[PDB]
């Protein structure tokens, strides 16, 4: 195609409005008189169904050679198996479900936020009448309470291994060396209980920040401006993804040693 | 003092891309050193440049998180 | 978002998507990697057996 | 004061494109070491430039982000 | 004069984050070339390159708490 | 109080002009090392080298514009 | 002023971990670059590292001091 | 105040000074080291220091200019 | 307008621990690097890595003393 | 106020001393090794040195020239 | 202000802590490699060095001596 | 306000510590490690040496000089 | 010994400020520093006639140490240039051994206590002590009659002024016009390149001049706040790196001189 684009000057005849997206907490769904539906539980609940229905179609048949659908399933659960091999040698097996579920889910999340209709189609509760407009399907990483439950289900779950398989060491650590770990140990200690909200943090800020980078740059030019960034961000999404999996094995790699 | 808020907004984005961008520059430079000069531990290496690239992310988000707060 | 409630009904939904998941492909998927394997191993040992 | 509100996206980019600019610099002088030597990883190393690249560039936009968040309102 | 608290909630975290960035990667690109050059040394590496780790981030992490201290008491 | 626009337009041109900066003399630094150790793929490197120097430039180029923007309405 | 309190504290914990962390990061690169070339001589590398390492914070140490006393008065 | 403008272009042009004079110095320097290993490739390498040294001319003189547009007016 | 003074502490020892404590550590890498190879020099360098550490320190100290000088009056 | 002009100079000349200061550091110390591990090129770097420095301190001569603007009218 | 005295006497101190504190730690780390690397020659090195040094540190102490004449004047 | 020349002064004279001092200690790292290289040459170098330092003395002399003319 | 640091006898402040001038009675008034260096110099011309009149093999004593001394400046000499090694010994080893004497007087008792005038008492739940000094009455400020010589910008100045003078005297000995064609020759970039070169020659003694002086006075600065904040044992180390400092200046600042003329003769 020729970079003699004209069609960069869309923004007269097609103008967003200004970036009214920028609420950082849950909007509800529907009214309902028990727990709110939260606009990132929806999604939640629809990604858990495309998950279940692609695990139900690539595990139908279980054909001994993988081919289509089921070859595209095995081929990731290979790579991620081989990855935590490198990691780990006796604990693949013991971490495996639980990590490739939280890579898996967390990847669906954010490969969902670049879908259409993410910051535009929503549920009055629409300037025009009387009721706000709130967006429909906002991604469950940048809702904080997902964040922080797989952040503290990870912590729980590295604390427990690491007990089950250090005995009472691991319980209090090492600090009656007073020599090393005296001052090490706390500082270890500390670094250990930040964790959970380091790792809750870094996917809620990535995907905000994501999200309101594709409102920004369609508020700037809603015409071919956006799609390199588009592109950055279903990139950063499994790139996060595969980041959340392999620094929480890792943390439990290395709480485990 | 209107406008302060942005003005703390900035400070804290700037050097959040300031500290964890030298970081990733360095973190990502020295792996793809090591993994050209020894082609075959790039698989261990890659691991552990991810790990890297992850922490200074956390910090750069931490900062646009606390932003985040300030601006709402 | 900050109640405990909603807080706990995620990780509960969480718990449950991990549960049924894990139990759904992932040990079939397991299994059919276990075998396969083994039919690596035990082509290898049938070979040297027909030495 | 009044004057506050466009220093701060100032701030927001002038202060944002100090470590993505060292970051990328320092990224492609690696890839460029690391391609003098065994250019049959030409292709791998470069990948991960360009994962090194994106996340850089992240943190540039971010602030670019934050800037037209300060720019508009 | 009453927006001060952001302010300092602000500088506390970026001056925080701004260090322990370039010391985790510095840490992270002598541990990758120490490992490259010579993988038989690794586990001791790999515990060493985590207790650098375990204290910059700490570091952080401390000016972060602080800034905890400061936008909430 | 009027001249603060002023200031924010030095520092959107000169802040952001000293991260890339320093960019392009590593890129660059790093290209003529790289063509000292092997000739024969500079013309690879030398490719790689622009491509580098345009992501610098860009936020250079980002660091121009968003200054009119401030200077400009 | 009514602030000016919190951000002493603030800038003090957020220079702390600037300096002492970027230290920290470099002792930990030299030492395992050190270690991977040399293993045996692992025990010294070690004190030496823990000894420039409390050195360097002891710096961080007195910055937090300093936002402690600051803060309570 | 009325003393924004000086305050201006004096940050301008010393930010201009900061960025490319780093990067005029790590050019140079990887220059004449890499001249210094092998002078048969000298001059071609030379040219592409010049052209780094123009690119971050450059960015002087745009920073130059904007001060340009603040000692006039 | 009265609490400046206590900010200035902060800067008094806030940037007093940048520079000796980055320093440090280089000069901890310098003298592991020494250890890295040449086990045997140990006893001619360790004096010089203690002189250099503890003319950092004297940097420090002196931001300390400044602190305390603008913490009393 | 009253020392706007006096602060503007402070800063521009204190900017063009970290900045080109730096750049013939580096410019320095890479001569000097590449003379070092090729004495028969000297020359040719040398000049290739001094041409760097010719521009690094152009850069600062400039910062000065306007300070001294600031200073004058 | 008021207190304007005291804070630039912190920043001047904290400046040059800053600077001359990182010179120090390159300028040993240099040396204390050089002298592993070359047992045999430290007998003019470690002179070179402490003059590097003292014009490291006397830089450091024009910051300090500035800030006690601003303190005390 | 106060007086705005003392923190002119101060931010001359220590910027002026932080340039030329990180200047220096690479021109001394430098030529200490040629000298450690090929003493054989060690006199050109050490020359060459001086006059970078120079080059940063006058830098920082400069900002000192400044400084006396806010100062007085 | 984490115990006896008691602060009941401490000085009330910090007195930090420039030369002091002297009653001077007589015509020609003298400063505080001119009477330290004329101290200085008288001891250190009794040493060096003490080392000339016992003059033989074998030698013993401060002639030995002022031998070792002599045979180390003179070896440090030569490994820069062996062409003036002994023309351009003179001043600048009376530099170095001036400078030494001066940095060692500053660490003797009695700088800043002796006051020419031309517990209880300290304030409690305080850092600092607030003893008052003998002369606080009528309104003194307890003038310093011992002092170190390297504080005064004078003779720092002087010695900096000489020691150019002598350079430039020793480089147009014998190097021809060359001044001239190496500064500002008109021959593309390197007339830019001489002009930096000049502006450095002509700022180098203020510089050298300005670093020996702010390298005393914030010596004698710090060690007055260390002595202000504890009363004894904390300045130990402080001591010791100043004590170190000053040998390590007097010697640099000789080297700085024989650079300087190294550097104008090539």
């Amino acid at each position: 195609v020729g970079a003699l684009i004209i069609s960069i000057a869309s923004r007269f005849f097609l103008y967003t409005g200004p970036p009214h997206v920028e609420v950082a907490a849950e909007v509800i769904f529907d009214g309902i008189p028990g727990f709110p539906i939260t606009n990132s539980f929806v999604v939640a609940i629809i990604i858990d169904i495309f998950v279940i229905a692609l695990a139900v179609a690539a595990t139908r048949n279980l054909q001994m050679v993988p081919r289509g659908l089921q070859n595209v399933m095995e081929f990731i659960l290979e790579s991620l198996y081989n990855l935590f091999r490198n990691i780990n040698a006796k604990y693949v097996a013991t971490a495996f479900p639980l990590v490739a579920t939280i890579f898996l889910f967390v990847l669906f999340g954010n490969w969902f936020g670049l879908l259409p209709g993410v910051g535009s189609i929503g549920v009055c509760h629409c300037a025009a009448q009387g009721k706000k407009l709130v967006p429909l399907f906002r991604a469950p990483a940048a809702d904080l309470n997902f964040t922080f439950a797989i952040a503290v289900i990870s912590f729980v779950f590295i604390e427990y291994w690491g007990f089950r398989a250090l005995g009472p060491g691991y319980l209090k650590k090492f600090f009656n060396t007073n020599g090393i770990m005296s001052f090490v140990g706390i500082i270890e200690f500390i670094s250990e209980l930040v964790k959970p909200f380091a790792l809750a943090f870094r996917l809620f800020g990535n995907i905000f920040a994501g999200e309101v980078l594709l409102v920004v740059m369609a508020f700037l030019v809603p015409l071919l401006l956006p799609l390199p960034f588009y592109g950055f961000e279903v990139f950063v999404g499994f790139i996060q993804a595969l980041i959340f999996a392999l620094l929480t094995y890792a943390f439990l790699n290395i709480a485990v040693t | 003092m209107e406008g302060l808020n942005l003005v703390a907004t900035a400070l804290a984005v700037g050097l959040g891309a300031i500290g964890p961008g030298v970081g990733i520059g360095i973190i990502v430079s020295g792996a793809v050193q090591a993994i050209g000069r020894n082609p075959e531990i790039e698989n261990r290496v890659v691991t552990y440049m991810f790990i890297g690239i992850a922490f200074t992310e956390a910090l750069a988000i931490f900062g646009l998180v606390i932003a985040f707060l300030i601006g709402f | 978002g900050i109640n405990p409630t909603l807080f706990i009904a995620q990780l509960i939904n969480f718990l449950l998507l991990i549960f049924i998941l894990r139990a759904l492909l992932y040990r079939p998927v397991m299994n059919l990697l276990n075998e396969r394997t083994r039919r690596i191993e035990e082509s290898v040992r049938d070979a040297e057996k027909v030495r």
